[PDB]
């Protein structure tokens, strides 16, 4: 059908050149801009101090980063925010940080900065340790184009607080650590149920940002999966999604903790904590199986009539992804 | 002479650089205003009252347009059986009530959004079974039949009876709806730049809405980003906007609508429920097939009715079925109108079709390739509105394709992956297709072209046809090359447009190069005459010189050409005279694996045999048939539209309604063209190619189908012979709940339940 | 009083003295520069129609980064001292192609064309950033662009004469 | 389909009147009202290779085209006319539509027998000739050099 | 059939009302640019430079 | 700092916040304000292709009056509280010709047309000034108005119409 012999050759130091100009304006230091428009002011944060002040100053100043949440609103919800901050340029929130307990990224950093940091940190550290991080790269394929993930910020999908996002249950599951700021504020605080309240909100006083995020090393005797749903059909609910961790005594199939954290089961990411409770000291077996997929299928019951239907679909995946958890698991115990 | 040769879409290089321009990409006049459609947010209501207060508070806000301000019509659509501007009741979520006019497209979104409607509810129909229960349909019932029906029931050693229904589909053409149109302020002209498949409705719609001759407006059409039969008629809802916008104002507007407008108010394909009941022999050899078709029409006529004469005419798909007895009824609901869509009602017969078909396999416990074969038409059949098949090459396509796609060795080796695996399975399909070749409306299968010669010998052509991504133009370029023995890079076609050839049928029914092929070739044939005498005083000259001769010698360049499709003409009184004037085919076979605990499955290798007869561009009709079946694909295993109880469209937009990626394709994909199968009945022996592929697509459902058959014998019960209900699409949500285990149950928890 | 926004397309600069915080850069390539190449296909970051390369010197990362996003999402106002590449910025008919548009073309990768250059741009930011891709990292380039008409296998064919 | 025609010629309009000239000689030829057709404007898309605008002969040649293609739309339209007697010309444009008779056509025409040597003197240089006389009177200002055109 | 009738110029009421468009009263493009001719003042010379 | 121009035409206010001095009324008629009806013949005042009719209210004779000029070369800046008629603000196919619209279209005395909006101005402005003007006056109303196509009789005798 063509004649790949007859395509002119590829030159890649032929390509255009990166505006020598912009490169100049570099050296340029970094200064907070202004800018007006018809119905909305936007202020450019260069630093961390800026933020907090505007802040404390607009607590109603809305944070975009990559706009792919915030331009969704604007757009397709007729939200207006009137005072619109970007921090994205605050060194701070875009800082890759190796700790020992586990990488912190700034809540600015890219989707597609995540990914690759936790793929370099999966290559080179032992299995045992990457069990989290392997969850959260399960997550981010297939969910979407290196365009998004280019610009969608780790921060922005966490306080999006969508009830689908695949994000927020492995967070929840693995109680990874939120630095949460204001003026004259800062604290740390693991995510669990309480980080989401309600609908499309968190935790998080009118003022207050989030810095950064610490996505933990998994443990001995600690294991991780992440599932979701291949199908979606509304806006931002009824998209079944989930983080399971289990940590085992020392050297053991007796369970110590458990979490099992689902979206597009309710208005919010819920963790299933009736169910996963009733299970500490039991063994990893066939009977733990059985228990723990009738709490599931208690605890998670929707009404024939929940938002979103799928009904049935939505509970048997609910219970088959944490079949697969506990195939994964007795794998991994040996 | 490059007629059979793989030459390139000729705009592909400009399409690549973003030099092609589509009709948004034409630069705005200073003057020029926008346009946003306001629409119902009702299924069916009584309007009340439309609030612009607000509206005209925003920066660049020019007017409002409502019924009121239109000087001619309000009439409108195929049958006149809707509004331009809905002016006392809305009749679906969608229903075009107004348009506001800004001097942005950012200011007309802005000022849309805060007008507000109030409305008092009316009682809605929206599903099927609501139209059937309420008696809600447009026209009597459609019919075709075919021998004894009571006879054929009896002579069954089997019958099977059942429902099943087909879920409609988005269009997604990259490019949405948009139309240009600029006001001359001269005797009501009005020149229109539109992406639309019919430049003729649009023209003649805009003229009854202005109330001025046709004469008067002049349609242009360069090129569609897509168009799939969504721009057949439902291009004018915002043409005959526009124009109300133009001729108001005095200035040019435009408008392009955003995905979700697009998706909301234009239509779809027609979702199908159907009623069958079939009888057999223990063989495998069908003897009887009764079933009643319903469309969901939504909320005016349009092509309805066509659709459904389609779906009758392909309800046989390739088999013979010698008692036989197909109706439809199309509902009258209140949803968006739906339209044409690729395949244009044939996709959903010939769904149902093997569906049926499916389950008489099953039922007789034989291989299903061995039932379909077994029950294949032979050359010089009738079908069940009595057209013979001439030239039917479907068991050339079927041998080929089963020994190309290694058939019997791969279902052997799907068969142990059963074996083998609990929790995943394979499946593996072949299906056959025709697909008849004509406008069901006779009236519609003519063609006209104009050619000109200019002076320096280059060629300019004009057809009635319109480029929307098919290569249509490009075909029409290599016909002219050959017919007139000069070089392709001779001859040039600028757009389609009203005031070159009028009277088109819109760009459809895949009929296109037949009918424009030959309207060009004619065309050519009388150059060819013109320029004989100076050929003869000059046989070693130029085309140039030859040219030159004729001008000089005052002999006109110019000529029409037209064409006419012979005897076609249908009769549902008599059951008889030609549908068609012939049929394309084809053969595909695919693999699946499912994953039986979550839904979601992989497209692992499809294998497709195509009769287009001698092709005009492989390139082109291998294209064609990879992205008809993609989008049958689509239709049967992704694509899915999803209504909230009050009937509003919740799926607006990639995020909800999934259509094919790059990562959804098999990912062993082979097309082959049938070879040495001229085609009597066509321009150049070619075949037409444009929708016939679609439906292959469904190898992917039966495949699927047959990994859930697997599943089921795993883990549900031991009924080899059961029957389960799969409708369309075959989603992760309709797979995951098929394979019914210890978790669909709950049986996994403890409780007693339906798996063994 | 407000700054100056001040980024770069194509290698040229553009110095917007009032800049709307609401204006997308998809509708600043459009309607106010002109350039028509990068198409609008729903508004919402799924289709890709509207991709585009972006490149800035990194600050905190030492270096000049490349990478792709959808211009239909992106603020301007985001963009200070960025760069923006798009379809028109790499190659044309009247001057010549870039390989990633004369391979797609040829190899019959564009029918309607309206997803043809956010695609190319897709594809040439891998480039970009990888001159040497794998078969791999090609196939897995595109699942933020929607193609309704090819059914993908030529476009995938096409490009994967770079791999390797 | 709704009747109305669309009238394109190789002449161009310049105050001459030559479009009002070709409705008329459209309308008389189709036997229909002037109001019923239409001329836009002269395109290079529509009719191709024409000769300027010029030599008088516009309305000659322009109307003998004209005529030519509105004689092929009658004979087209014929048989249409004899199904529908008492019809208007609406419903016979219409059926013919219907019928997929083509209602597009060309018109040509080529000046015959013209041809003039300068090497023989001889074949016809003209088709014919137009014309006029003309008788004026003036009065001049003998002192001035002015003066008045009296009839 | 209006032949040797005075029917007038069927564009004159439009160009008594200025609604008749001629070349330059077509709107412009919004990027829509125009041409001045640079010409000779002289009858016949060599052209030795332009600035 | 610069003082804002406000003039009328056809009846609309128009508010020029930046006149620039150089600018002529048939120039902002055409190419600001779009109404094309009046034309450019000369630039020179010879031709009145460009006439258009003024109106203000007179000082000294306690009256508003009505009178022509060519828009070609009236400053703009001229026009401060001035009242512009053009050929346009007078009558339209898509309403209602004005009578001397009416009358020199039926009369033959429009063939390429270009003159005429000025002529017809000409006319107008006459008969604001006098409604039953004199034979005499008609003809002595067009010294300004030059006609390359109907050699002018037609026009008079489709104006003398208004006389008696
Ligand atoms: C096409 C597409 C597909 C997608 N698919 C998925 C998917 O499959 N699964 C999934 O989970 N998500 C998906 N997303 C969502 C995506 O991950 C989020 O939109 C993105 O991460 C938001 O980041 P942003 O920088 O663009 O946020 P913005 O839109 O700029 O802001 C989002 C919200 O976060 C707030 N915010 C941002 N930064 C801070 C801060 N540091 N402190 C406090 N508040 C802050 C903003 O005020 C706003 O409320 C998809 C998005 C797109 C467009
Ligand atoms: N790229 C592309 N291919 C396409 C379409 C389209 O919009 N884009 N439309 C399809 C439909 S619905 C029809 S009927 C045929 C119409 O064109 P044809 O008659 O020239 O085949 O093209 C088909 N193939
Ligand atoms: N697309 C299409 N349109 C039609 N209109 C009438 N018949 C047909 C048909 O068969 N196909
Ligand atoms: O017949 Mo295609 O336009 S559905
Ligand atoms: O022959 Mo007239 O154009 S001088
Ligand atoms: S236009 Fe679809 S992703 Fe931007
Ligand atoms: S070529 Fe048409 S959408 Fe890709
Ligand atoms: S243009 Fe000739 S007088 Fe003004
Ligand atoms: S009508 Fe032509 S200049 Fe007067």
């Amino acid at each position: 059908l063509f004649n790949p012999e007859e395509f002119m050759p590829l030159d890649p130091t032929q390509e255009p050149i990166f505006p020598p100009e912009l490169l100049r304006l570099k050296d340029v230091p970094p200064k907070q801009l202004r800018f007006e428009g018809e119905r909305v002011t936007w202020i450019q944060a260069s630093t961390l101090k800026e933020l907090l002040d505007l802040k404390a100053q607009h607590p109603e100043a809305k944070l975009v980063v990559g706009n792919t949440e915030i331009g969704i609103e604007m757009k397709f919800k007729n939200q207006l925010f009137p005072m619109i901050i970007c921090p994205a340029w605050i060194p701070e929130l875009n800082a890759v940080e190796h700790g020992p307990e586990g990488i912190s990224f700034g809540a600015a950093c890219a989707l597609s900065s995540v990914e690759k940091t936790l793929l370099e940190a999966v290559a080179k550290l032992p299995t045992q340790k990457t069990e989290v991080f392997r969850g959260v790269l399960e997550q981010l394929r297939w969910f979407a184009g290196k365009q998004v993930k280019s610009v969608a910020s780790l921060g922005g999908n966490i306080i999006t607080a969508s009830p689908i996002s695949d994000l927020n249950p492995v967070f929840m599951a693995s109680g990874t650590k939120l630095t949460i700021v204001s003026r004259g504020t800062r604290r740390t605080v693991p995510m669990d149920h309480t980080f989401f309240p309600s609908y499309r909100k968190t935790l998080l006083g009118p003022e207050e940002i989030l810095l950064s995020i610490e996505i933990p090393y998994s443990r001995e005797d600690e294991f991780f999966s992440a599932f979701k749903q291949a199908s979606r059909r509304e806006d931002d609910i009824a998209k079944v999604t989930c983080g399971m961790r289990v940590l085992f005594q020392p050297g053991s199939m007796q369970v110590k903790e458990l979490a099992l954290c689902y979206g597009g089961m309710a208005d919010r990411t819920i963790s299933a904590l009736k169910t996963t409770q009733k299970q500490l000291s039991k063994f990893w077996n066939e009977k733990l199986l059985q228990d723990v997929c009738a709490g599931l299928a208690e605890e998670l019951s929707l009404s024939p009539d929940a938002p979103g239907g799928m009904i049935e679909f939505r509970r048997t995946l609910t219970l088959s992804f944490f079949f697969k958890f506990y195939l994964t698991v007795l794998k991994k115990l040996g | 002479d490059t007629v059979g040769r793989p030459l390139p879409h000729l705009a592909a290089a400009m399409q690549a650089s973003g030099e092609a321009v589509y009709c948004d990409d034409i630069p705005r006049y200073e003057n020029e205003l926008f346009l946003r459609l306001v629409t119902s947010t009702r299924a069916h209501a009584k309007i009340k009252s439309i609030d612009v207060s607000e509206a005209q508070k925003v920066p660049g806000f020019v007017c409002f347009l409502s019924a009121d301000d239109i000087p001619g019509s309000n009439e409108t659509g195929l049958f006149n059986d809707e509004t331009v501007f809905a002016k006392d009741t809305v009749t679906c979520v969608g229903h075009i009530i107004g348009a506001v006019v800004a001097d942005t497209p950012e200011h007309a979104e802005r000022a849309a959004h805060v007008v507000k409607v109030t409305y008092e509810d009316l009682p809605a129909i929206i599903t099927i079974e609501d139209a059937i229960k309420n008696n809600s349909f447009y026209g009597s019932e459609l019919k075709i039949e075919k021998g004894d029906l009571k006879k054929g029931f009896s002579e069954a050693d089997n019958v099977v009876s059942g429902e099943l229904y087909i879920g409609g589909q988005d269009h997604f053409y990259l490019e949405t709806h948009c139309t240009i149109a600029i006001p001359k302020g001269e005797e009501g002209e009005m020149e229109l730049f539109v992406s639309t498949q019919n430049a003729m409705k649009t023209q003649s719609f805009v003229a009854k809405m202005l109330g001025v001759p046709v004469n008067r407006i002049l349609v242009r059409v360069k090129r569609m980003g897509g168009g799939f039969g969504g721009k057949e008629t439902r291009s004018t809802l915002v043409s005959v906007a526009v124009a109300l916008a133009a001729y108001k104002t005095g200035h040019p507007v435009r408008c392009m609508l955003d995905r979700n407008e697009d998706m909301l108010i234009t239509g779809g394909r027609h979702p199908f429920l159907a009623r069958y009941k079939v009888g057999f022999m223990k063989t495998g050899t069908i003897v009887a097939l009764e079933v009643d078709h319903y469309s969901n029409a939504g909320n005016s006529r349009d092509l309805s009715h066509s659709i459904m004469e389609r779906a009758l005419f392909h309800m046989d798909n390739c088999y013979k079925i010698p008692n036989i007895r197909g109706t439809g009824r199309l509902c009258k609901t209140n949803l968006s109108s739906n339209t044409a869509f690729r395949g244009f009602g044939g996709p959903q017969a010939l769904f149902i079709a093997e569906n049926w078909m499916s389950e008489v396999a099953v039922t007789c416990g034989l291989p299903a390739e061995e039932v379909r074969w077994k029950n294949m038409y032979k050359e010089g059949d009738l079908t069940h509105f009595n057209q013979r098949l001439e030239g039917f090459s479907v068991p050339r396509c079927w041998d080929e394709c089963l020994k190309s796609s290694q058939y019997y060795a791969r279902k052997s080796e799907v068969d142990k992956f059963n074996k083998e695996n609990c929790w995943k399975k394979r499946g593996l399909c072949i299906i056959p297709t025709k697909f008849g070749i004509s406008f069901t409306v006779p009236f519609l299968n003519q063609a006209g072209a104009l050619i000109h010669v200019y002076t320096d010998g280059s060629v300019l052509v004009s057809h009635g046809g319109t480029e929307m991504g098919q290569g249509l133009h490009t075909k029409m370029v290599q016909v002219a090359s050959k017919a007139l023995k000069i070089p392709i890079s001779k001859i040039y076609i600028s757009e389609t447009s009203t005031n070159t050839v009028p009277n088109s049928s819109p760009t459809a029914a895949s009929v296109s190069t037949d009918i424009y092929g030959q309207a060009v070739y004619e065309a050519c044939q009388t150059i060819l005459k013109r320029l004989e005498p100076f050929k003869k005083k000059n046989p070693d000259g130029s085309w140039e010189d030859w040219v030159m001769a004729a001008y000089q010698d005052r002999v006109s360049l110019s000529t029409t050409g037209f064409y006419r499709t012979p005897n076609l003409g249908y009769s549902f009184e008599t059951n008889s005279g030609n549908a068609f004037h012939y049929f394309t085919y084809g053969v595909a076979c695919s693999e699946v694996e499912i994953d039986c605990l979550t839904g979601d499955h992989k497209n692992l290798r499809t294998d497709i045999v195509m009769d287009v007869g001698s092709s005009l561009n492989p390139a082109i009709d291998i294209g064609q048939v990879e992205g008809a079946f993609v989008q049958g694909l689509g239709l049967f295993t992704l694509e899915e539209l999803h209504y909230s109880p009050e009937g509003s469209l919740h799926t607006r937009g990639p995020s909800t309604y999934k259509i094919p990626a790059f990562g959804s394709i098999p990912t062993e994909f082979r097309v082959s063209l049938l070879r040495d199968c001229p085609n009597k009945k066509a321009i150049y022996a070619s075949k037409a190619v444009g929708e016939p592929p679609l439906f292959l697509g469904a190898s992917v459902f039966f495949a699927i189908k047959d990994a859930i058959r697997a599943a089921r014998a795993q883990h549900t019960n031991n009924n080899t012979k059961e029957l389960f209900r799969l409708d369309s699409p075959a989603t992760p949500e309709k797979i995951r709940n098929a394979c019914v285990d210890k978790f669909t149950t709950l049986c996994v928890t403890g409780a007693p339940g339906n798996c063994k | 009083t407000a700054d100056e926004l001040v980024f770069f397309v194509n290698g040229k600069k553009v110095v917007e003295k009032n800049a709307d915080p609401e204006t997308t850069l998809l509708a600043y390539l459009r309607r106010k520069l002109g350039l028509r190449g990068t198409k609008l296909g729903c508004g919402e970051g799924g289709c890709g129609a509207c991709t585009v390369m972006l490149s800035k010197y990194d600050r905190l990362q030492d270096k000049i980064i490349h990478f792709s996003a959808n211009a239909c999402l992106a603020p301007i106002c985001t963009l200070h001292h960025v760069a923006v590449t798009t379809v028109e910025g790499i190659g044309s008919t009247k001057t010549r192609l870039h390989p990633v548009q004369e391979r797609i073309a040829k190899s019959h990768g564009s029918q309607c064309g309206f997803c043809t250059p956010g695609i190319v741009m897709s594809m040439y930011t891998l480039l970009r950033n990888q001159p040497e891709p794998t078969v791999e990292e090609i196939e897995d380039a595109f699942q933020g662009n929607l193609c309704r008409c090819t059914g993908y296998r030529p476009i995938l064919q096409g490009f994967r004469t770079f791999a390797k």
